[PDB]
């Protein structure tokens, strides 16, 4: 059982842990830190996918193309603030 | 071994596809859209990790724990995004430790 599965996550806890360790952000990385961060990244990805997917489906499409992403982000105040513009 | 001539693997892309599949299996995502979304996730990773680094240093901690990630998330994400992210982070750590 992977750490991701242990935490109920789809995003990769192990990979995120190694990215944290390898980036030398601190002397040590606590075992909870990559689990928390992974969950946050998965959440943000899920939010963006939801809204881009909405934009695609609103456009009678079944495949997200970059204009769907651009519009999803632009039309969401908080994601627009977070991610600038695409 | 991975040589320079080989295209870089996108860190999150296979997981982004899985997340999309979970919620809406009838919606796909183009390669360019995936690359853009992958870069967003890389960007946010780096912003949070960097802020957690600075918080650990500021608070005289040698270790970045879930506590520093939480406060970094709240410093980086706006409003309701922050609140939901914190919920999800907290929920994952609890489930992990159970």
């Amino acid at each position: 059982q992977s750490r991701s599965a242990k935490a109920g996550l789809t995003f990769p806890v192990g990979r995120v842990h190694r990215l944290l360790r390898r980036g030398n952000y601190a002397q040590r990385i606590g075992s909870g830190a990559p689990v928390y961060l992974t969950a946050v990244l998965e959440y943000l990805a899920a939010e963006i996918l939801e809204l881009a997917g909405n934009a695609a489906r609103d456009n009678k499409k079944t495949r997200i193309i970059p204009r769907h992403l651009q519009l999803a982000i632009r039309n969401d105040d908080e994601l627009n603030k977070l991610l600038g513009n695409v | 071994m991975k040589k320079r001539s080989k295209a870089r693997k996108e860190t999150y892309s296979s997981y982004i596809y899985k997340v999309l599949k979970q919620t809406h299996p009838d919606t796909g995502i183009s390669q360019k859209s995936m690359s853009i979304l992958n870069s967003f996730v890389n960007d946010i990773f780096e912003r949070i990790a960097t802020e957690a680094s600075k918080l650990a240093a500021y608070n005289k901690k040698s270790t970045i724990s879930a506590r520093e990630i939480q406060t970094a998330v709240r410093l980086i994400l706006p409003g309701e995004l922050a609140k939901h992210a914190v919920s999800e982070g907290t929920r994952a750590v609890t489930k992990y430790s159970s």
